[PDB]
């Protein structure tokens, strides 16, 4: 994954390096701000559920279309609306995972890299979730730096579908 | 058999050598499958090939 | 028997060798132990039929469906039996004491008791519910000494981790 | 193979020295405390078959895709081998624990684990769960900090010996992954 | 390759679970941990050439076979490959210090090193031995308090060790 | 001598000469008294098989006397000598104890019996009688069961079978002999894929992989590869190996495709000159031309000429070409 | 590769023989259901998404374990790759119409199919009833009439599930 | 490296069990013994440059023959090697006394020796000459405890009947 840490060592490696200087700051930034990074993903954890009902509620009063219109891409049938309720997890899950790890890192492996062509594939469009991503934005209650670091992996989350 | 024709060589940088112990930010980055990357490091080995081949285009 | 007389000699027996030096410090530790493990055994054979009555019946209090017609427990004199069945268990520990090692457990009472109690449909829980009772029943100071409840305590844990 | 004592000598034998008395003094404290690891393998060998159905069905209860048909618990006999594939690596953490060496899981146990994993198609970020449970109950009895099960200890301290099989854990840990 | 942070979520994303308080506050320990860590590492990549020339000197000294004529280390072509190997390995094994696991020594350090020792006819035991004593050099360095504050840090010069064990054990 | 075309012959040029002309075949019940001279060369090629050309000291042999004697008394080769040495210490020291277990049952399929498990279901047939009845009865369903009796003799030495057809295995274990047993001036902790510490067909032999013969004392005949897997569900890492398979529009391409294995890969010998460069002789990342050693390669049919060129002109050596 | 026409010309140049009377006829009579062919070929191309997406969907609502978390196909790397293999399969077996030998298909696609499921950890039962799911999806949509001129065109389509039911024996 | 804790493990590892309470007690002893067994091994860390030239000279009284030419003890750097032969001995034992058990010495000593002293015509009744000297020029009062001279003293005679 891409974290601050392997991408330090990468960098080090590539010009046959000891870990100089200015690889030593660059670890220690990254535990400057896990502090706020901590904090950001133990109050995103622990206050799931309340951000995942929401989401998919926020998508159902924007785009109504998708609890009326008949098919399986849509969430009409009450397997479809536990299969929204499971991807809204997912980009959160994800999100807590960056924040634990600092950089973009776990949702460039296992979210992000194939998602075109699985929305291209089963029909599903990509501002579904950016709808879902802005509540979250919006709701998760946190403030100072520890909201800084949150928004700034939702906003990662949007820039790739929008 | 039609070989090659022969042209002259020219000066450039490359052709000489660069004392460049411990290289700095302009180091351009070895994608190499000798350091044996994962699935999240061979996608930067691929669009480090598609950039240099295609365009970023 | 596995002792740690029975140990020694065999490993020299399979490799052929007299008794080394290494061979000693083991029976050396049968001497520091000793007299802090046989007066474990000797509160256990003054004392048994008062801690399998108790312990027998902890299991009958516990699964109470034993005293059904087609169980394990139908008349009395298959109550009676099961008793005879638990004064065996606490008569091998009461040897493992003695000897000092874990032989005379896992040779007459463990091997083979998993085809006997499959068989004969005789449910193993109710053996480790009458043998988990009698190692939380004990006080240390006042049932033994501060060390001989320790040796005691730890051949009920190899009886019920057999049949587990 | 290799105890504490073993491990000393082939280290004095590759300088050909002799064992003199500055080296003896990490020998004199593991005799020293030698009561205490004795105390130490007897809370861990007189539970350990309720350390072991309770850390799979914690793994099991985490991860409930590993029971589906197609996972790799799904049948009666890959549920079985799950059950004792994680009682063996106990069983030589404490040897190692005994012996106050590793050079008995790593040359018994971890030596080409990982490779026998994949040829089978185990999940090793599963196993990996299930002996980090398995850590978390050991700790709980060195120390006696056990929520169900109090035992009978004398007084004093021993987050040596609960760090030490704790070093013991992490290298299962570090071998298949 | 991973540090210790990714190692922990590779491992939650694979059951689809968030991190639990418990695996939280023991990374965050891992953070507060982390000014010690650097100073480990900033301690030996100061001595690099150090660690490298005396446990190389003492390694000829003790076994003279390797630089007599015939020797594996004998020509200046393979006591140049010898001293390559050896800050080889002492500078995958730092690395695998920031990080927190060995991720990064194993695979584009130690995947293949017997096979290719075995190939060449490197003698892979008295291999073994140099990263031994580039072990205890640099063990001895990460005690040292000059130019630190007075605290412990016990944990991580038991953890650096085990890299330079993991290397070694690798080869032979 | 190498080749398969030159005697008619092809099996005593694979390690298999002085395999091929042992019998040790034990004929009469019991030792002459008055002599020696004839049972001592039965004592000591049973010694030489079930250890498996190990070296064994005078005074490690000599732990060993109470056995060899009631050998030597009216008792038989198979269930009181190679049932009995697989009990001593001298047996246990080395393939069992140092090894994990499907080490020691790899090693006991190729001293006792003589062939290789094939599939996984003759580890599990073994590893289940260690779980429930120690070492002690583990070595004893090697022998009491039905596979020991109908191949060797009572009074037999039980010879080298894996790699013939009456051995009713596969054909995938015929070259997983040529992996364990590696010539006949070779012994156990003397082969470089098990140095008497791990296990040698770990991966191949769980799964049935067939491999690559190569020769013993061919050019290439310090051919070995490390192991990882790939893909992302079992979390490998892609660059280490070739793959097995040659599957897409590059299969059919440039004629068919083969699997070529090199070893030998050093720093000097890369250009087109006879001499090493001189200079930095590293690069600023100070790895090395080829990072490793022992490296294999998918090629087609029209590539296989200029790739040839491209190996032995840069130092390396051919170990196997495989067709895919 | 080979089609029907250059497989018989390759088995006579082996024997050093001209082509007799009795194999020109039998090729000159799939010239003449050549236009019947290409019908078939058409509708499957024309229909190659929905061919797929549906036996996938159909796939993973009876085996929900191949996408929970830990699954084959759980990360959305990995479920692209199962939906790009499932097309892979599609395109050789149409391959495989056109030229009316099982050449392409059993040489660039499945030869290694088995062994490269086997060694990465998929399924490869799984994958039979992904490869079965759309053999009935498009030999019932190469059945029906619309667009094309009723004729007969039964002795094609037992051929195009010919095809199907190869690739669905050697995934496993 | 045979010791008391690695024939307590072999003994648990080749039957798949736990450590059983005999293997805890055959540390106890290890434990108790340790402290003679120890104690005799810095007496001989601190003293064998000393007690390896008095056992090398009490080879050369019993035999002279060595001297001639031909034999064994010829020239000075053969001579020297004697010492070096024996002080080599003297590590072994050193080393028996730190593990517990006679590991060392059958695996780095005796194993194969008799064939070395055999093809370089080493007489072995003088590797005998020096370490029985060293056996009986010894006081237990003096130079150790006097239970540390009979841990001493007993792979002394092991080497001496393995070397026999
Ligand atoms: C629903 C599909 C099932 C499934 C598919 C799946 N396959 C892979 C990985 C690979 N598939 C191939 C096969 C080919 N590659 C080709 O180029 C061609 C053309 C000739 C074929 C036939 C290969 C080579 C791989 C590995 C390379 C890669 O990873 O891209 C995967 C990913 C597995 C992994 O962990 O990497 C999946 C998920 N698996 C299922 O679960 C379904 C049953
Ligand atoms: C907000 C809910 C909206 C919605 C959801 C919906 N999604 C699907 C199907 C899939 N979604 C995924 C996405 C992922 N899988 C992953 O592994 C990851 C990374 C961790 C992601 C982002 C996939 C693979 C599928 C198909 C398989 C499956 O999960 O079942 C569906 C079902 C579509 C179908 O044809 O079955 C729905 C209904 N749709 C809505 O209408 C909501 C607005
Ligand atoms: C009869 C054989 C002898 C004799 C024997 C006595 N030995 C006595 C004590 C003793 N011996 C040892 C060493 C022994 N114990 C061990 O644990 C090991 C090795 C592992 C050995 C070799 C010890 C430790 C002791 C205890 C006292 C001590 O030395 O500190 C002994 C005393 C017992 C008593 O008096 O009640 C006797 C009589 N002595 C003899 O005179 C005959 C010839
Ligand atoms: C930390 C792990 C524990 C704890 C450990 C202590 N144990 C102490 C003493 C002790 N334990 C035993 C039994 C042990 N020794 C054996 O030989 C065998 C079986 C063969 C066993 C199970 C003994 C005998 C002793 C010594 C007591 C005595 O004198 O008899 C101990 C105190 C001694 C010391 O520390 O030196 C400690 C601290 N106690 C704890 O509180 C934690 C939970
Ligand atoms: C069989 C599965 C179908 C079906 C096939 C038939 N097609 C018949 C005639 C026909 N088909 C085409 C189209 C084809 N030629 C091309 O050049 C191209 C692409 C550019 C395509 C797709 C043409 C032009 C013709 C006319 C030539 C002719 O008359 O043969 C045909 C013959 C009619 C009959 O005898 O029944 C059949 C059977 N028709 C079906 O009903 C099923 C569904
Ligand atoms: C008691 C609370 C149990 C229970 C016990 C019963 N056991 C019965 C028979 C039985 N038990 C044993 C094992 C026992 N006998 C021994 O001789 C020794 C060791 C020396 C032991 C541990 C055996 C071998 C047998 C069969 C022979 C025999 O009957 O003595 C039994 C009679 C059942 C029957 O035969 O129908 C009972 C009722 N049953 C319970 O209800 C709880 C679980
Ligand atoms: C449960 C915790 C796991 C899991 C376990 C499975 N292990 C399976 C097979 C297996 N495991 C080992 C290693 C084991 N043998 C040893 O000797 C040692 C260390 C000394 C260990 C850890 C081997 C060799 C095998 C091969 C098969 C055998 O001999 O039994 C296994 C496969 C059963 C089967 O395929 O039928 C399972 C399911 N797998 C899991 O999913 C959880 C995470
Ligand atoms: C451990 C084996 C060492 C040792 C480590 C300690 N360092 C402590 C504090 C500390 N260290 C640094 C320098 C470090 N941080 C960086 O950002 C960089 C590079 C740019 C480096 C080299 C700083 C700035 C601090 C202060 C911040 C803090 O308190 O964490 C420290 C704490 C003191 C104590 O409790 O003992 C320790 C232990 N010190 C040692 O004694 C050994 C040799
Ligand atoms: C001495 C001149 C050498 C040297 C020799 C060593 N050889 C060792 C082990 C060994 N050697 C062989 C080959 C030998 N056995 C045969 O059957 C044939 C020919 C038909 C030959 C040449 C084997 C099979 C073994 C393995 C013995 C075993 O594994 O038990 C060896 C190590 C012995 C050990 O580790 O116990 C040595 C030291 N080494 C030297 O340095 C000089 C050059
Ligand atoms: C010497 C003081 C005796 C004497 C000894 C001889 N024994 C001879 C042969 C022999 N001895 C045994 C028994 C031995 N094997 C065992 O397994 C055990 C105990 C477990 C013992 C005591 C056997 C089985 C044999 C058979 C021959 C063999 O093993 O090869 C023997 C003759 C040797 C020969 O015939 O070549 C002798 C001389 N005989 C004496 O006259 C004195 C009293
Ligand atoms: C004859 C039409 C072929 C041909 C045949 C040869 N086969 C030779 C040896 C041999 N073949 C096999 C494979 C066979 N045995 C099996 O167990 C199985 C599968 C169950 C099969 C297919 C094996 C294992 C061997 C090794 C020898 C043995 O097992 O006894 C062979 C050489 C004999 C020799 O080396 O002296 C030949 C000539 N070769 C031909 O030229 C035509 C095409
Ligand atoms: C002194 C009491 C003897 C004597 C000794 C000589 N030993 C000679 C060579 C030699 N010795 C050993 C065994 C030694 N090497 C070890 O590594 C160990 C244990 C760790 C021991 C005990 C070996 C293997 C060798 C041969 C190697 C070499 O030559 O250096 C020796 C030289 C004889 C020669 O090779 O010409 C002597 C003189 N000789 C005496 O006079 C008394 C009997
Ligand atoms: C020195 C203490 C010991 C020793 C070393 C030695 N090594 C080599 C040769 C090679 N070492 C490697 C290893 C790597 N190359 C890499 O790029 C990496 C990073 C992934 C590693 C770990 C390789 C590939 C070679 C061969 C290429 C080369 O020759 O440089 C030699 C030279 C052997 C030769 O004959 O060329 C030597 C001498 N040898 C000793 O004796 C010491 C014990
Ligand atoms: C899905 C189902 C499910 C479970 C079964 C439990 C399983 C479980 N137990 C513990 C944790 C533990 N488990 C034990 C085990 C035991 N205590 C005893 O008294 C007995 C001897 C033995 C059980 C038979 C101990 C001693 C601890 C640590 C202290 C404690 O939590 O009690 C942990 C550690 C947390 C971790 O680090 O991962 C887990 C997962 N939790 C679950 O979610």
């Amino acid at each position: 994954m891409k974290t601050p840490i392997t991408e330090a060592i990468a960098t080090a490696d590539n010009q046959g390096r000891f870990l100089s200087n200015t690889e030593l700051q660059a670890v220690n930034g990254r535990y400057q701000r896990a502090t706020a990074s901590l904090t950001a993903a133990k109050a995103l954890t622990g206050s799931a559920q309340r951000l995942i009902t929401g989401a998919a509620q926020a998508v159902y009063n924007k785009f109504p279309y998708t609890t009326q219109m008949p098919g399986p891409a849509y969430a009409s049938s009450a397997i479809g609306k536990a299969k929204c309720a499971r991807d809204i997890g997912y980009y959160l899950r994800m999100v807590t995972y960056c924040l634990v790890v600092g950089g973009t890192g776990p949702m460039d492996e296992y979210l992000v890299a194939g998602l075109e062509e699985i929305n291209r594939s089963f029909d599903l469009s990509p501002s579904w979730y950016i709808e879902a991503l802005q509540y979250i934005k919006n709701s998760h209650g946190l403030s100072g730096q520890v909201a800084n670091e949150a928004n700034a992996y939702i906003d990662y989350a949007i820039n790739t579908l929008s | 058999s039609i070989p090659i024709l022969k042209y002259s060589l020219s000066t450039q940088n490359q052709r000489v050598e660069s004392f460049e112990v411990n290289p700095g930010d302009e180091q351009y980055r070895i994608y190499s499958t000798d350091s044996l990357p994962s699935s999240s490091e061979v996608d930067q080995i691929i669009w480090a090939a598609y950039r240099q081949i295609f365009s970023e285009h | 028997m596995k002792s740690v007389i029975t140990t020694v000699v065999s490993a020299a027996d399979a490799a052929g060798r007299f008794p080394s030096n290494s061979d000693l410090e083991s029976i050396q530790g049968n001497i520091q132990r000793s007299a802090a493990r046989l007066e474990a055994a000797e509160k256990l054979a003054g004392n048994h039929e008062a801690v399998v009555k108790e312990a027998g019946d902890a299991c009958f209090a516990k699964y109470a469906y034993l005293k059904n017609p087609g169980e394990a427990g139908e008349n009395q004199e298959k109550i009676n039996k099961c008793y005879r069945d638990v004064d065996h268990y606490m008569r091998l520990v009461n040897y493992c004491l003695v000897v000092g090692g874990t032989g005379p457990l896992d040779e007459w009472g463990i091997a083979g008791a998993r085809e006997v109690y499959r068989t004969l449909n005789l449910p193993t829980s109710a053996y480790v519910a009458s043998i988990a009772y009698t190692r939380d029943r004990l006080c240390v100071p006042r049932d033994m000494s501060a060390q001989a409840g320790v040796e005691f305590s730890a051949y009920l844990d190899y009886l019920i981790n057999a049949l587990s | 193979m290799l105890d504490a004592f073993s491990r000393v000598v082939v280290n004095s034998d590759a300088k050909a020295a002799y064992v003199g008395g500055s080296d003896l003094q990490a020998l004199k404290s593991f005799i020293a405390d030698g009561n205490k690891r004795l105390d130490a393998v007897n809370s861990i060998v007189s539970n350990a078959s309720c350390m072991v159905s309770d850390a799979v069905s914690g793994m099991i209860c985490e991860n409930p895709g590993l029971i589906s048909p197609g996972g790799n618990c799904y049948t009666n006999r890959r549920m079985a081998a799950c059950l004792r594939d994680g009682e063996i690596i106990l069983r030589y953490v404490s040897y190692a624990l005994l012996a106050g060496d590793a050079s008995v899981l790593e040359d018994r146990c971890l030596n080409g684990l990982k490779e026998t994993y994949i040829a089978l198609g185990v999940p090793t970020n599963s196993s990996i769960r299930a002996v980090s449970i398995m850590k978390a109950q050991a700790v709980a009895f060195i120390t006696n900090t056990a929520t169900e099960r109090k035992m009978s200890f004398a007084a004093g301290d021993c987050t040596s010996l609960a760090s030490e099989v704790a070093s013991y854990f992490d290298r299962v840990g570090a071998a298949i992954s | 390759m991973l540090d210790a942070f990714a190692k922990v979520v590779a491992q939650a994303d694979a059951r689809g679970e968030f991190l639990s308080n418990t695996q939280i506050d023991a990374l965050s320990k891992m953070v507060k941990e982390g000014n010690q860590r650097l100073d480990i590492v900033n301690k030996v990549t100061s001595n690099a050439s150090a660690i490298v020339t005396n446990s190389a000197r003492a390694l000829f000294a003790e076994q003279p076979q390797l630089i007599q004529p015939g020797g594996n280390a004998y020509t200046s072509r393979r006591m140049a490959a010898c001293l390559r190997d050896m800050e080889i390995v002492l500078r995958y094994v730092s690395y695998a210090m920031i990080a927190g696991d060995s991720s990064v020594l194993d695979d584009r350090c130690l995947n293949g090193l017997r096979e290719t020792y075995q190939a060449l006819g490197t003698p892979g035991s008295s291999v073994a031995v140099a990263i031994q004593k580039m072990k205890d050099a640099s063990v001895a360095l990460a005690n040292d308090t000059t130019g630190t504050p007075i605290g412990d840090c016990s944990s991580l010069v038991a953890e650096l060790a085990g890299y330079f064990d993991r290397a070694a054990v690798s080869v032979v | 001598r190498l080749g398969t075309v030159s005697g008619n012959s092809s099996l005593d040029k694979l390690g298999l000469d002085k395999f091929l002309s042992e019998s040790n075949r034990a004929y009469t019940p019991r030792a002459q008294p008055g002599f020696s001279s004839e049972y001592e060369q039965i004592i000591s090629a049973t010694y030489k098989q079930l250890f498996g050309n190990a070296y064994i000291m005078d005074s490690e042999r000599a732990e060993m006397a109470k056995q060899e004697s009631m050998f030597r008394d009216g008792q038989l080769t198979l269930k009181d000598f190679c049932r009995a040495l697989a009990k001593t210490e001298q047996y246990k020291k080395r393939f069992f104890d140092s090894r994990p277990l499907y080490g020691a049952i790899e090693l006991n399929f190729k001293n006792i019996l003589g062939r290789t498990p094939d599939g996984l279901e003759h580890y599990r047939a073994k590893s289940a009688v260690y779980d429930t009845k120690g070492y002690e009865a583990f070595v004893d369903a090697f022998f009491d069961d039905g596979e020991y009796d109908e191949v060797y003799d009572d009074y037999t030495v039980p010879f080298y079978r894996g790699y013939k057809t009456e051995a009713n295995l596969s054909m995938a274990a015929f070259t997983h002999f040529f992996r364990m047993v590696r010539g006949s001036s070779t012994s156990d902790k003397a082969n470089p894929n098990s140095m008497q510490k791990d296990i040698p067909l770990n991966y191949y032999g769980i799964t049935k992989t067939p491999l690559a013969v190569i020769a013993p004392g061919a050019a290439g005949t310090a051919y070995t590869e490390s192991f990882a897997g790939t893909g992302s569900w079992q979390s490998g890492r892609a660059g280490l190996n070739a793959a097995r398979v040659a599957l897409g529009v590059p299969a059919t391409a440039n004629g068919k495709s083969f699997r070529v294995e090199v070893t030998g890969y050093t720093q000097p010998g890369f250009g087109i000159t006879a001499g090493t460069a001189v200079g930095k002789l590293y690069k600023a990342n100070k790895l090395s031309r080829y990072p490793r050693s022992n490296k294999s390669y998918v090629v087609g049919f029209d590539e296989l000429t200029p790739l040839y060129q491209r190996i032995t002109k840069n130092g390396g050596t051919i170990a196997s070409i495989t067709p895919l």
